[PDB]
């Protein structure tokens, strides 16, 4: 009982805790698997703003020339 | 492609010499409206197929 105080965390700790660490771990694992799933799609088809190659130009010239 | 017919080009043309036309630039002042109509047709529609009339 003396060893339980100021030397031990207790059974309440690491049961309420660790599950909190697992809750962050579950979020870290699912989003990393989602990142592997998103990059597998975004690289194959140019749909989103990920792995997009730069284009030539947006605007260059529109004025009237001396063309035929 | 579909081009214009054989009888689309206007008769009586190029009777004047090359420098004979260049001698008088009064053609820019008198008879200027039909020249400007063809000019405005060309910048709007780039094809010669539509602006021939």
């Amino acid at each position: 009982r003396w060893i339980a105080r100021t030397f031990f965390d207790g059974p309440e700790k690491n049961y309420e805790r660790t599950m909190a660490i697992l809750q962050i771990e579950a979020e870290k694992a699912e989003l990393r698997l989602k990142e592997l799933e998103v990059r597998r799609l975004m690289r194959a088809r140019g749909d989103g703003p990920w792995f997009h190659y730069p284009t030539i130009d947006k605007e260059l010239i529109d004025h009237s020339p001396k063309a035929t | 492609e579909l081009p214009s017919l054989e009888d689309l080009k206007v008769q009586e043309v190029k009777v004047s010499s090359s420098v004979l036309k260049a001698a008088a630039h009064h053609y820019g002042a008198q008879c200027d409206k039909p020249n400007k109509e063809f000019m405005l047709c060309r910048w709007e529609e780039k094809d010669p197929r539509r602006c021939l009339e």
